[PDB]
Parts: C-alpha cells; structure tokens; sequence
C-alpha cells in the first residue's frame, strides 16, 4: 500500500 | 466559510460518460497541501472513496476505478472535475466532493472537514415514462397501490386526496433491472371499514405529467 | 486493500445512553482516522479528526481514541440528533478507505411484523407480468427476512424490497417485497407464499394464497 501525502510528517 | 457544491447531470445513460464539477469558495487550490476529494454513496450503502487531487496537482484514484476516472482542477475557476467513463446502473449513487486541510497543526489533514450537499446521479437507459397503478387488495386489514414502471423519480402518493394519513407507508421505490422504477404505498385499516369506507390512492408523476386515482378494494 | 471493519454494524439505543463504537483496520494507520455522523439525506459531518481531536464546532459529548489498528468513538450522552449512521475513514494509505458504517436507531420493545400478501391484479396480468407483494408492517428491530415460495420452490433473484425509515412516533419499521414473474409462469403455479423471519416471531410466519381460489 502506498502512503498518504502526509504520512511522513509523523 | 468553506463551501463545496457538486454539479452535473442527474441522469446518465449506461456506457455514456459522467462529468461532475466541484465548485468551491472560502479556500483556494493554491493554499499549500489543500486537497479536494470525491466520495460516492450508493442508495442505502456505505461511502466509497473515489479520488483526490491536491494543490500541486498530485492525484490518486481508487485502484478499482482507476482506468475509468480522471480528476482535474482549474484554479482560475475554483473548480475540480471528475470524469467517470462507461458507467453502469451500479454507478447510481450520490456523489460528494470534500475539502481536505493541508499542513498548517498536522493531524487536521487526517480528515475531510467540509463536504458538499452531494449530487444524486442515476444511471438508466430509460426515457421519461408515467407509471401504471395496480391495486394491492385486502381486525386490521392492509391495502395499497403498486405504482409500477415509471421514470424518472419522483412520484407522489396520497390516500383519499390527503384525507387519509394514519397507517400510511409509502415505501422507497426500487430501480428495477429494466431501468424503470417501482414503488408501493400501503395503508393499514380496520376490517369493519372495508365495506363502508372507500380507499383511493392519488398518484402523481410530474416528470411525465401523469396523474392516476386508483380505487382499491377486496 | 486496507480493510476497515466497523462494530457494531447496527445498534439500538435511547436518548441519554452512553455508546461507544469501533473501527478496526487490517494494518496500522497511526492516528490518521476520522469519524463522521451522517443523517439521512444529508452529507457526512466530521466529528473527530486525527483519531482523537474533536473537530471545532462539534458537541463535547463526542470523543475518540485509538491508534494503529483499534479506534473508538464515544457518545457520553446520546441525543435525538445522534440517531444516524457513523463512519470512520483512514487517510494514512492510498486509497483512503471508509468503514461499512454503524447504524444507530431508536430502541423500543421488540415488535413482530404484521404480514400481508397481495396477489397480482388481473389488469397487470395482461401487461404480461405478475407482481405479488409481501407487506411486513410495523416491526422492531429492523432486521427481517422474507423468503418467497411458489409451489414450495424457493424463489431467488426475482424479488426486490425496500424498508421505510424508523417511524417518528412508534419507532417501528415496515418492509415491502415484490416477487416478479411472467404471466405464463404465474399461471403455471398454484401456491404463493411469503415466509417472514423476525426476532419477534418464535417461528417464521407464512402468508399465502392459491391463484384460482
């Protein structure tokens, strides 16, 4: 599953 | 403040292409990270995620509908467009577009905070058509009227020109495989009155300018 | 795909009750889970964002908790405005999944349905079709089962049904089922029965009629 646009911010 | 509104055709034909537009105000797609998504809901079903598009034009579609969906945005107009191809009766649902906050204050992107009214789209190869009204012939007795094969919604039903209201149950129409609707309206009454009181359903399908008064009895 | 399972799918409660509902994720979605309340005819309304944060403007009675795979939504005290359907959504993975929903309705004493069966009209029989209908009137709870039988043969794929919304005065539901057959088929058979299953009935009830008699 690819990650949402903001996952990386957490 | 932020308001979104969906627009497009309420009636689309199988195989034809459905084009929807989301007009918004109170926010612009130039605001960092802002998103606008499309969510649909089939009558009596759960929400289904369709696609999302952001300020930088980043896009994502639901894998299952990916080869059928195309999402775009026009900043000059504050509008987002969704195009769905080769639609079928199963695409009949209410379509909603929603706003998604961008990073300011991080967690608030984890949600779609403002939604549009939603727009009801029906997929049918059918043309306008008035209904045929049949009796549902009958201590408590039940009687009614079957309003069949009409298109498109809606239809209105009353009993005894509005004089009869208690015990009445006009059900939600069902879209048949034929692409035509069918709905029933029933009223529960005392058996004793079955021989002295008359029961007439008043049916009105404005789309076809069709009115019918159906007297129902044993 | 990431599966989001909502529990319980359906729930009956009364004003002033304290209810908690869950949403399970097949994979961890960290804190990226939102909760919405959707009233019939209206669009979804955000209540909780980021799993635990109350959305500005939402009543203090709503709260949320969880992280990873387990999440809950709690309503300290249920109001009338709260009898609706609730959904959770994870926005950690693409695609953004929604749960199947949790339907919250008004609780009343169990009421078994009043079943009636209606034969096709002679006028319709000419159109070339026969529609026989079964009415399940004023029951509770909402779930019910209608099985059609023609000369004892279980009918499948030739019926449709719809349910009315919970009544505002008596809190009951009513269901309508329609069995559709060709005139030819209709005349080829004798007994038409509608068998209803419902928690208010110790044993399934059958309403029927014989085509000629």
């Amino acid at each position: 599953l690819e990650l949402d646009k903001w996952a990386s911010l957490w | 403040r932020i308001t979104l509104k969906e627009s497009g055709p309420p009636l689309v034909k199988p195989t034809q292409t459905l084009t929807l537009t989301c007009s918004f105000s109170g926010f612009s797609l130039s605001d960092f990270g802002v998103g606008v998504g499309w969510i649909r809901q089939p009558p009596g079903k759960a929400l289904e995620w369709l696609a999302i598009i952001y300020s930088d034009d980043d896009k994502r579609y639901s894998p299952s509908l990916n080869t059928r969906l195309t999402i775009t945005k026009d900043t000059s107009k504050n509008q987002v467009v969704l195009v769905m191809t080769r639609v079928s009766p199963v695409d009949t649902a209410t379509y909603f577009c929603a706003h998604r906050r961008g990073p300011t204050a991080r967690g608030p992107v984890n949600a779609m905070d403002v939604w549009g009214q939603g727009i009801t789209v029906t997929i049918s190869s059918t043309s306008t058509k008035g209904p045929s009204v049949f009796p549902l012939a009958p201590g408590t007795a039940a009687l009614g009227c079957l309003v069949k094969d009409y298109f498109p919604e809606p239809v209105t039903v009353s009993w005894n020109s509005g004089a009869l209201t208690s015990g009445v149950h006009t059900f939600p129409a069902v879209l048949q495989s034929s692409g035509l609707y069918s709905l029933s309206s029933v009223v529960t009454v005392p058996s004793s009155s079955l021989g002295t009181q008359t029961y007439t359903c008043n049916v009105n399908h404005k789309p076809s300018n069709t009115k019918v008064d159906k007297r129902v009895e044993p | 795909a990431l599966q989001l399972t909502q529990s319980p799918s359906s729930l009956s409660a009364s004003v002033g009750d304290r209810i908690t509902i869950t949403c399970r994720a097949s994979q961890g979605v960290t804190s990226a889970l939102a909760w919405y309340r959707q009233k019939p005819g209206s669009p979804p309304q955000l209540l909780i964002y980021d799993a635990s944060s109350l959305e500005s403007g939402v009543p203090s009675r709503f709260s949320g908790s969880g992280s990873g795979t387990e999440f809950t939504l709690t309503i300290s005290t249920l109001r009338p405005e709260d009898f609706a359907t609730y959904y959770c959504q994870q926005l950690h993975f693409y695609p953004h999944t929604f749960g199947g929903g949790t339907r919250v309705d008004v609780r009343r004493t169990v009421a078994a349905p009043s079943v009636f069966i209606f034969p096709p009209s002679d006028e319709q029989l000419k159109s070339g079709t026969a529609s026989v209908v079964c009415l399940l009137n004023n029951f509770y709870p909402r779930e019910a089962k209608v099985q059609w039988k023609v000369d004892n043969a279980l009918q499948s794929g030739n019926s449709q049904e719809s349910v009315t919304e919970q009544d505002s005065k008596d809190s009951t539901y009513s269901l309508s089922s329609t069995l559709t057959l060709s005139k030819a088929d209709y005349e080829k058979h004798k007994v038409y029965e509608c068998e209803v299953t419902h928690q208010g009935l110790s044993s399934p009830v059958t309403k029927s009629f014989n085509r000629g008699e």
